[PDB]
């Protein structure tokens, strides 16, 4: 995609998480682990939930229609018929496959803003307190334990409360 | 004429829809092939005519 977080800043995904689609992995004294970021989550699939019924549910039901018989003497009027149809079959093969191409790509985008804008959030909650390395993680200048990483993931990180302990570990 | 199903001769077939209340009258002096039985019609929709061997 045009955010560059998908096998970007990010290695690879995870085939360790397995409640959602994006979210976190953590490691600290008291254990390690994935979990999903379930508002994320669930937005983005809420999102791409409409899009893929919105081009099905706005096509309508192809109704009874059949060829029509002509006898020898009306080739030109089969003609028209065929021309009819192979016309509305061109028409709509084209918009069908190009459409899809184009939603494809732009699925595919919206996922990797998704991931890069949680990253984000992150990084602007941490500050100073952490640094940025690569494969998307932020590697903490304090000790953050299990309730410090609830913390983080839920945006509510009181950065002033560690920072002194940072400003002695950053040397 | 050349035979088909080994005739020479030929019949023609002729049909008309006859509205309600309406009367057709058949008049003739030979070569008539009369109407023994006819379909009161009634129509619905989405049906059509398929060619299949399934």
């Amino acid at each position: 995609g045009l955010f560059g977080a998908i096998a970007g800043f990010i290695e690879g995904g995870w085939t360790g998480m397995v409640d959602g689609w994006y979210g976190y992995h953590h490691q600290n004294e008291q254990g390690s682990g994935y979990a999903a970021d379930q508002k994320s989550t669930q937005n983005a699939i809420n999102g791409i939930t409409n899009k893929v019924n919105s081009v099905i549910e706005k096509m309508n039901t192809q109704f009874t229609a059949v060829g029509k018989e002509f006898n020898k003497l009306e080739r030109r009027m089969e003609n028209l018929n065929k021309k009819v149809d192979d016309g509305f079959l061109d028409i709509w093969t084209y918009n069908a496959e190009l459409l899809v191409l184009l939603e494809n790509e732009r699925t595919l985008d919206f996922h990797d803003s998704n991931v890069k804008n949680l990253y984000e959030k992150v990084k602007s909650q941490l500050k100073n307190n952490a640094k940025e390395i690569g494969n998307g993680c932020f590697e903490f200048y304090h000790k953050c334990n299990n309730e410090c990483m609830e913390s983080v993931k839920n945006g509510t990180y009181d950065y002033p409360k560690y920072s002194e302990e940072s400003k002695l570990n950053r040397e | 004429r050349p035979k088909v199903r080994d005739q020479e001769g030929r019949i023609n077939y002729y049909w008309t829809l006859l509205e309600p209340g309406d009367t057709i009258i058949f008049e003739a002096n030979g070569n008539l092939i009369a109407p023994w039985y006819a379909f009161a019609l009634s129509r619905g929709f989405g049906s059509g005519i398929i060619t299949s061997n399934a």
